[PDB]
RNA sequence: GCUAGUAGGUGGGGUAACGGCUCACCUAGGCGACGAUCCCUAGCUGGUCUGAGAGGAUGACCAGCCACACUGGAACUGAGACACGGUCCAGACUCCUACGGGAGGCAGCAGUGGGGAAUAUUGCACAAUGGGCGCAAGCCUGAUGCAGCCAUGCCGCGUGUAU
RNA sequence: CAGAAGAAGCACCGGCUAACUCCGUGCCAGCAGCCGCGGUAAUACGGAGGGUGCAAGCGUUAAUCGGAAUUACUGGGCGUAAAGCGCACGCAGGCGGUUUGUUAAGUCAGAUGUGAAAUCCCCGGGCUCAACCUGGGAACUGCAUCUGAUACUGGCAAGCUUGAGUCUCGUAGAGGGGGGUAGAAUUCCAGGUGUAGCGGUGAAAUGCGUAGAGAUCUGGAGGAAUACCGGUGGCGAAGGCGGCCCCCUGGACGAAGACUGACGCUCAGGUGCGAAAGCGUGGGGAGCAAACAGGAUUAGAUACCCUGGUAGUCCACGCCGUAAACGAUGUCGACUUGGAGGUUGUGCCGGCGUGGCUUCCGGAGCUAACGCGUUAAGUCGACCGCCUGGGGAGUACGGCCGCA
RNA sequence: UGAUUCAUGACUGGGGUGAAGUCGUAACAAGGUAACCGUAGGGGAACCUGCGGUUGGAUC
């Protein structure tokens, strides 16, 4: 482009848009369960996931994933979610924190617990 | 139609040098003469002569070292589309001062280092290397 | 496409002051693709973050400017206000009442409830700096100086040394 | 004073990325920023041992800039990857050959005023150090005013002729608009001769024919298109233009001069032209032929094949405004080795030059490659149009235009 | 009495994704009728046919 043509229509940058819209550009949200349960994932992997159906604070409802091995949620629960999608689930943006609110931390984890809500076990 | 009679000095001189031409021709004027002093002065050019009364023409002897061409690179800056300025402090340097600017200042057209030391800035013709 | 006090002029009025500031009359103008009008968003700057730079993003603390003070409107007093802890009217809420009628405004400091992923003590003192009043002594000062709480950040140190 | 006495965690270890083994599990449970890992020998899941990185912190999430030259001013592209408007004319705008003088707006130099302090940076000073505090400078890249400079750009004045244009003479051309006419052929109509087939296909059948077809001869009617010439030939801005003749009319080119004196280039918006199909009104209708019908083929055959056949194709006027409207290559100008041709001028003595347009090859250079290559996709300048991952989508909604 | 904006609405239009069931085989080779572009008509569907255009067609 000619500086003749940048001066009449200048260079325009392309507007971002998040990928973790219902967060709101907030580090994290409060939201209840209202629906636990499982699905499996895109080709070519294989499992039953867990996720839940959390409507936020700010009225969105989204859905978010449930990681580490067992959870002790059910309808009603009172959860915290953050940023992060899971790759392998049809439009599942948000992980659940563990550790936080009404979730509950992974029971006999040792390694990474600070990622799973798990306190220093006293040994 | 033709509206930088500059640019095309230098396409002339850039283009004679890679065809090997002894010398190339062109339409004289008095800012083209003033470019062919500098160029002379600086050992880019060999010579020049203009010969013609009603209708001058600019003769410019090239110049090659060993089989090169002496000119690596002449490049215009300012040009009609876009006019370029530079006040003392920022004038140019060309290939870290291995090659030269061509500048027109109020005291006439000169290489970037002479302008330094008369302190003025000035219209950045071209950069050659 | 927009505009009739609209654009300009004359005269009167008005203001601390110039002015369509206002009124009467005359002219028919004025603004706009160098984006008017309309719509959405937004306090502005010194700066701050990033970047080799050019830029991009941003405007918390600190300092300058502006605007606001429960909501809408108004003036009075005064050098200065159309006035955060003044006045008047209207409105929504809260409260008192003998039912006629009255009272109030934390976006000052602290604090409570609420909302939220999330942000502190209903502390001490006018000793210092500064402000109001006073001839002064002094009195007032949640400005300010300090203390309490929180790994929120930056910086320093320790959690031993030698064998 | 007393005694090591009171004081270490968090993430990670397949690759990017510093750090590897065993056991458990067996597309399960699970991990994940991405590539991906998990199917019975998992350095990728989970535990352990060992290791790596940070450390009173360490991880995760959110958010900004960076990397991203991925909006490219610095600093990108558009033949085929996304991208040149279908082609023009042209207002605003951008740009402007050459000489002299003048002006001093841009530009340049210097001065003065201002650019609050803090912050950033430099040299220091003070808290045991550092953070922090602080002195002095620099910086604040700007704005205004004054005084100078005059090369370049602009303004004003005067020129100049090389860009652009006018005139004179001629040349080639399917350039355009209007009218006329000719010959060949198809179809139809009439008549003569003549008799059992014709037509069609891969093979058939539908169809036509003893009510005399097909074939052959004569006469007539009518519409549409112009064999040969004919050519990687010509003309035109593009779309496009093909018998012959006349009338009206546009452009290009060449040779010698004369004339004007920068009158130029490009162009958002605007306006005009714009294949075929299609639309409106009125005509026309031979041949061809969407739709449609029948016969075949086939598993089916809403097709390809056959026999028919209506819009339409043709004319007048108006609309539509799109095409792989293509060289998938915007316009203008300058410059840079060669070869062989076509076509159309002109100079000179078949021979030698010199112009215009055009086809193929190929050098340097350029390009991701293919290729382009003096008709550039090479080397430069002026201006415009356009692109920014694939799909959704050139779609929806709104506007404008249109009879649709 | 208008404008604009947000929410919502029986029903309806196409789109994306997943999954693969039913129907065919349009494209890629000359893809078995060269493909594609504009337009028009037709058809369960991919598509077919007419008219002009392109080569980004194989063979010759
Ligand atoms: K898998
Ligand atoms: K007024
Ligand atoms: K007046
Ligand atoms: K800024
Ligand atoms: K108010
Ligand atoms: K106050
Ligand atoms: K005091
Ligand atoms: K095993
Ligand atoms: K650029
Ligand atoms: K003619
Ligand atoms: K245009
Ligand atoms: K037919
Ligand atoms: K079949
Ligand atoms: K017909
Ligand atoms: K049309
Ligand atoms: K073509
Ligand atoms: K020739
Ligand atoms: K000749
Ligand atoms: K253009
Ligand atoms: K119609
Ligand atoms: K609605
Ligand atoms: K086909
Ligand atoms: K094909
Ligand atoms: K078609
Ligand atoms: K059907
Ligand atoms: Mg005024
Ligand atoms: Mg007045
Ligand atoms: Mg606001
Ligand atoms: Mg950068
Ligand atoms: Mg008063
Ligand atoms: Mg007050
Ligand atoms: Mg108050
Ligand atoms: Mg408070
Ligand atoms: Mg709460
Ligand atoms: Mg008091
Ligand atoms: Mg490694
Ligand atoms: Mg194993
Ligand atoms: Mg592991
Ligand atoms: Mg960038
Ligand atoms: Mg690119
Ligand atoms: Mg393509
Ligand atoms: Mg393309
Ligand atoms: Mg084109
Ligand atoms: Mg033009
Ligand atoms: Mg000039
Ligand atoms: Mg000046
Ligand atoms: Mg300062
Ligand atoms: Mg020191
Ligand atoms: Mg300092
Ligand atoms: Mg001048
Ligand atoms: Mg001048
Ligand atoms: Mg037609
Ligand atoms: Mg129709
Ligand atoms: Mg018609
Ligand atoms: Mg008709
Ligand atoms: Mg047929
Ligand atoms: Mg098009
Ligand atoms: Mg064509
Ligand atoms: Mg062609
Ligand atoms: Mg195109
Ligand atoms: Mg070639
Ligand atoms: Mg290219
Ligand atoms: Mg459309
Ligand atoms: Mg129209
Ligand atoms: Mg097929
Ligand atoms: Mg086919
Ligand atoms: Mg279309
Ligand atoms: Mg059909
Ligand atoms: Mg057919």
């Amino acid at each position: 482009a000619t500086v003749n043509q940048l001066v009449r229509k200048p260079r325009a940058r392309k507007v971002a848009k998040s990928n973790v819209p219902a967060l709101e550009a907030c580090p994290q949200k409060r939201g209840v369960c209202t629906r636990v349960y499982t699905t499996t994932p895109k080709k070519p992997n294989s499992a039953l996931r867990k996720v839940c159906r959390v409507r936020l604070t700010n009225g969105f409802e989204v859905t978010s994933y449930i990681g580490g091995e067992g959870h002790n949620l059910q309808e009603h629960s009172v959860i915290l979610i953050r940023g992060g999608r899971v790759k392998d689930l049809p439009g599942v943006r948000y992980h659940t924190v563990r550790g936080a609110l009404d979730c509950s931390g992974v029971k006999d984890r040792k390694q990474a617990r600070s990622k799973y809500g798990v306190k220093r076990p006293k040994a | 139609s033709m509206q930088d009679p500059i640019a095309d000095m230098l396409t002339r001189i850039r283009n004679g040098q890679a065809a090997n031409k002894a010398a190339v021709t062109m339409p004289s004027s008095k800012l083209k003469v003033a470019i062919a002093n500098v160029l002379k002065e600086e050992g880019f050019i060999e010579d020049f002569k203009v010969e013609g009364d009603t209708k001058p023409e600019l003769e410019l002897t090239l110049k090659y070292f060993q089989g090169k061409a002496v000119v690596e690179s002449i490049q215009r800056v300012s040009r009609p589309g876009l006019r370029i300025y530079k006040r003392k402090d920022e004038l140019p340097k060309v290939m870290a001062g291995l090659g030269i600017a061509v500048v027109s200042t109020s005291k006439g057209v000169m290489t970037d280092r002479a302008a330094r030391q008369a302190g003025l800035g000035g219209e950045i013709i071209c950069y050659v290397a």
